[PDB]
């Protein structure tokens, strides 16, 4: 079920921070790149 | 004066509860290993092995692609063995016949009853003779008297009974004696009075003891654990650590020496300062603990705050530290960094010179303490930090690592006697802190005057006693008190210092206790008199052994599970190492894991580190241990586990016998079975892989192929997977599910246009015995039918489960020796006796 | 090219391991044969078992080794048997880096 | 557990419109595609997962109810500088997850 | 990195600087050791990973 996800020792078992997905990041990526440009062009001459 | 250790301890409690796990069962009659099933006939009947019936349904179905499941299924089965097999006999049912002790039929493994009502007069009587023929041998074994008889029992199980008994025997002579004596030594060394009361009984003379743990332990198993270092330390202290109090010196000592000339003010204007507890005292506890470890926990760097200026505080600590801690060439107490800062704080205190000058002969190296202070010129280069030497700081030209050879544990029985204080006796401290040199302390006092202050060095002369007692106290605690399988081994002890110097790193990690600059002074004005020892001490050794044995049991399990892959590949193809021990960890005690996790959730262990540990030959034997070990042995047959590779399908007729002489059916009522006496000729079998079946079905040839093979009488055998075996008995024509149940599934589904197919191989296989029951109204014809009735599944196991038996042939099975303790003698496990003792108090002041 | 021969060799040497059933295959071997036999059947369209027993099952496996052996040697035996026929494509199976 | 039987019913005439081994170039030939392609690569293949924190025991460890070690970085207790920077981390991961 | 190899909150170690004003020229350590290795060559990658 969990091939390599098998956690043998507690050392790897930590807490959960956040989580991401394909459609999540794909959007985020674009967003960031678009802010980039507006923020510069709109910012300078 | 009130520190404990939660959450790492609530575990010690359930480990203590582990000692209670009773792994054996005491009975007066062994479980039946042989049942007799009655066909209609007085001549012959059939015997059953029971064991196999039980072993039939033990674990889950053995499915491929589920390695974890598989492992556990096995574990359960192995565990099942040592379970069913561990039992001791006591107060057996004897009978009297012609002045001889005969065994009562119920005490042998076997059931007649069923049979009794049928058998002819002659047969009956014959058996009666065999019964009063089973006599009981007397005396012998373990100096005390035991009854011996020959009763029957199932192979694998009997092996366990045997081993169990053998262990009890060992205990009775050798092992008990050892364990007790070991304690007497440990109670001498650690000052613990041990209860002998248990054997003081009176009826003792005839009491069999069942100590199930053994005491010498074996340091190895505990330290064989990967990265255990830290976890074991925690353990040592959590176990072996006393609760005490920090005593203060005489208020007068300073008042007369230091605070003497009112108008000096000096660096010791610091004396007035009381303690900011929260930070300070915990910092003093740290310094004490760390120093009483000693090289395990270092008195690392000294924190950072801007209070680091305060020249009085700094200088003061500089002196204090050269007498409080060991930079000793035998072992270390502090960080290289911590020391350097100390030497500097000291260097400044020296060439501080608020009063009349001396002679300051600076050296070639600008290095702090390269100056000889005049008159006699005591060059303070000898008060520098050379770890490999000890040179300045405490110890120095002293011996602290000595070896009083015989001592418990063999955890290299060394002894740290701080500043030569061979503290083997009860301290005062009103006396003992008399004419005691330290050399380092002594030379400190010379340099202290040759350089400057007498008023300050006089406070140090008056301090000697109180300082010698803090240390004498420590020695007893370190050396005498915390001497357990949890305190570190010596080859490592000796490796701490040099590895620290080298900088290079290995498993054996120093603990980082950051300290307050000011706490140094407070520690010098606080000796340690332990008010009362930890309550775990007397029980500790038992607990130690519990952990130890539990570990080895795990190792063992894994040793066998590991090879399971090369053993049965077709079953565990997807198997990866992680799988098999996750299953071990799963079926093993949680408390034990907890102990390991202390350093595993910190250090990280690789499958490789685990294998090494498994393969390490060092096991502390217990009752549990030997039994599991032996269970695994018997459990290597696998036919003995009730899961076999041998399952074929073949067009087979159901025996339809003639019935002319109905009376002749006093025969074995033609039982019939799938159970093949032996497997087929390989050249007649057709080995099927999913792979081939795919192809055949891909050409719409699958069904056809099978048909032809069957029509050819030839046998086919799918897979090579294990498959769980089931066993059922029938009184008449079984369900078509059993008769014509095919060991595979084949379906065709049309989707889109494509059309897909699915082929699955069975995991369950049923062996059955169809007993033929007939009556007088029956015709010889009656059992024959125009067309045959077919049976496809046939299995093979070279393990005699069910078999045709005569009658006089019943008692045959008696081939197994048995030992049973006299009912008038007493048996009792005194495994719990090992925690009975008392912490021997201190004289107090 | 040498790789081709090494493969065809490994395969044969592996088949030799298949003595007479009572065997637990060396895990390693299974893997190899499977990959090969698989690919071979995908190009030969013949029915090669990984564990033959019948005879016709054995013949098929031998024939495979034969086909490979010849291909590795670069030989074209032609019509020499009614029961066997050489598949020239055997070379393409042996040229595929997918077989160890 | 299913397999594709290349069984074609006498009723069914198949109509396949696109073959599978796709020509890499047609995708990468599109001018100024780089970004779009990349994003596509993410949106299609990038799985779903969670960020794990290390073990608290990796830094500080308790010896006594009163005695515990302190990691040189006590600053590592800072609560994530909003998404303002949390996203800023997502950038990092995503950045190395896509070579140069 | 440089700025911080150079920030000593404890006792200071021998920092034997290099002729170049470029960061990481020094050799801190009682055994020297270049910090020039952790510079930043893109054709080598001498400082960062792999």
């Amino acid at each position: 079920q969990r091939p390599e996800r098998i956690k043998t020792t507690p050392y790897l078992e930590g807490d959960v921070l956040s989580s991401d997905s394909g459609p999540l990041l794909s959007v985020f990526a674009l967003q960031e790149i678009m802010q980039k440009v507006r923020q510069v062009q709109a910012d300078y001459m | 004066v009130d520190f404990t250790v939660p959450d790492v301890q609530q575990i010690l409690d359930d480990i203590k509860a582990l000692a209670a796990e009773q792994v054996y069962k005491i009975v007066k009659v062994p479980s039946t290993s042989f049942r007799h099933i009655v066909t209609q006939s007085r001549d012959r009947v059939l015997r059953v092995d029971t064991y196999y019936e039980e072993m039939s349904q033990v674990g889950d179905v053995i499915t491929e692609d589920e390695p974890e499941k598989f492992y556990s299924t096995i574990i359960k089965k192995v565990r099942f063995i040592r379970g069913k097999g561990s039992f001791i006999l006591h107060d057996i049912p004897a009978r009297d016949h012609r002045g001889m002790e005969v065994a009562e039929p119920e005490v042998l493994g076997v059931e007649f009853k069923n049979v009794l009502p049928v058998l002819t007069a002659e047969h009956r009587a014959m058996i009666q003779n065999a019964l009063d023929g089973s006599i009981i041998e007397n005396g012998n074994v373990a100096t005390r008297d035991v009854d011996v008889f020959i009763g029957a029992c199932s192979e694998p199980i009997y092996r366990i009974y045997n081993r169990l008994q053998g262990y009890i025997e060992a205990v009775q002579l050798q092992e008990l004696r050892n364990s007790i004596g070991w304690l007497e030594r440990l109670g001498q060394r650690k000052r613990i009075t041990y209860s002998q009361e248990v054997l003081t009984d009176f009826r003792r003379q005839d009491m069999i003891w069942v100590l199930a743990l053994q005491l010498p332990v074996n340091p190895q198993v505990v330290w064989d654990v990967p990265r255990s270092s830290i976890a074991n330390l925690i353990m040592n202290i959590a176990t072996c650590l006393p609760t005490g109090e920090y005593i203060a010196p005489n208020p007068r000592i300073s008042s007369i020496t230091l605070t003497q000339r009112i108008t000096t003010t000096g660096p010791f204007a610091i004396l007035t300062g009381s303690t900011p507890t929260a930070q300070q005292l915990n910092d003093v506890r740290k310094i004490y603990l760390a120093l009483m470890f000693p090289g395990q926990i270092i008195l690392d760097l000294k924190i950072d705050p801007g209070e680091r200026m305060d020249p009085a505080v700094r200088m003061v600590a500089g002196v204090v530290g050269h007498l409080l801690f060991t930079a000793g060439g035998r072992f270390t107490n502090l960080t290289q960094n911590m020391a350097r800062q100390l030497d500097i704080a000291l260097n400044d205190y020296l060439l501080y010179m608020y009063n009349t000058r001396v002679q300051v002969n600076y050296g070639p190296t600008g290095e702090p303490l390269d100056f000889q202070i005049g008159r006699n010129q005591y060059d303070c280069n000898v008060f520098r930090a050379d770890f490999a030497t000890g040179t300045g700081y405490n110890g120095w030209a002293t011996i602290d690592v000595e070896y009083r050879d015989p001592a418990p544990y063999v955890h290299a029985q060394r002894y740290i006697r701080y500043c030569g204080i061979d503290s083997r006796e009860l301290i005062n401290p009103t006396t003992y802190g008399i004419g005691m040199t330290y050399h380092c302390y002594n030379e400190m006092l010379r340099m202290l005057v040759a350089a400057g202050k007498d008023s300050e060095a006089a406070y140090f002369r008056s301090m000697l006693p109180f300082h010698m007692v803090r240390f004498a106290r420590i020695n007893q605690i370190i050396n005498e008190d915390l001497h357990s399988v949890f305190s570190l081994p010596d080859d490592m002890f000796n490796a701490l210092l040099p590895d620290l110097i080298a900088g290079a790193h290995q498993n054996a990690d120093p603990v980082v206790l950051d300290v307050s600059w000011i706490s140094l002074w407070f520690a010098f004005n606080r000796s340690f008199e332990p008010t009362h020892r930890n309550e775990m001490l007397e029980i500790a050794p038992l607990i130690e052994s519990v952990y130890a044995s539990e570990l080895s049991v795990m190792k063992v399990d894994m040793r066998h599970l590991s090879l399971m892959q090369r053993r049965f590949p077709d079953v565990l193809i997807q198997a990866r190492p992680s799988h098999f021990w996750k299953a071990v960890l799963n079926d093993s005690p949680e408390a034990v894991k907890a102990v390991m996790n202390l350093s595993h959730s910190h250090n990280f262990i690789n499958i490789r580190d685990m294998m090494r540990w498994v393969l390490l030959p060092s096991l502390q034997p217990s009752l549990k241990l030997v039994l599991e070990e032996e269970a695994w042995a018997a459990a290597n047959d696998f036919e003995d586990l009730m899961l076999t590779d041998q399952v074929y399908m073949h067009r087979d007729m159901l025996p339809e016998p003639r019935l002319d002489d109905i009376e002749r059916f006093r025969q074995e009522g033609f039982y019939y079975t799938n159970m093949l006496e032996a497997p087929p000729e390989i050249d007649r079998v057709v080995q099927y892989t999913y792979e081939i079946a795919r192809l055949q079905a891909n050409m719409g040839q699958f069904r056809a192929a099978l048909r032809r093979i069957m029509d050819d009488d030839d046998w086919v055998r799918f897979g090579g997977v294990l498959r769980t075996v089931r066993v059922k008995f029938f009184d008449a024509r079984p369900p078509d599910d059993i008769l014509q149940g095919l060991p595979f599934s084949y379906d065709t589904n049309e989707k889109g246009g494509l059309s897909y197919a699915t082929i699955k191989y069975a995991t369950e296989t049923t062996i059955f015995y169809l007993i033929y029951n007939v009556e007088f109204s029956n015709t010889p014809d009656s059992l024959v039918l125009i067309n045959p009735t077919y049976t496809m599944t046939k299995v093979f196991i070279n393990k005699r489960i069910v078999e045709r038996v005569r009658v006089g042939q019943i008692l045959a099975v008696l081939n197994r020796r048995f030992v049973a303790y006299k009912g008038k003698m007493r048996i009792m496990d005194i495994t719990q006796s090992l925690k009975m003792g008392t912490k021997l108090a201190a004289p107090t002041v | 090219m040498d790789t081709i021969a090494a493969r065809a060799l490994t395969v044969m040497r592996a088949c030799a391991t298949l003595q007479e059933a009572r065997i637990v295959l060396e895990a390693n071997v299974m893997e190899i044969l499977g990959i090969a036999i698989n690919r071979y059947n995908g190009l030969t369209l013949r029915g090669v078992t990984m564990r033959p027993t019948s005879l016709a099952q054995r013949n098929e496996m031998f024939f495979m080794c034969l086909d490979m052996m010849l291909s590795a040697a670069g030989i074209n035996v032609g019509p020499i048997s009614p029961d066997y026929t050489q598949h020239m494509a055997t070379i393409g199976v042996l040229a595929t880096p997918e077989i160890p």
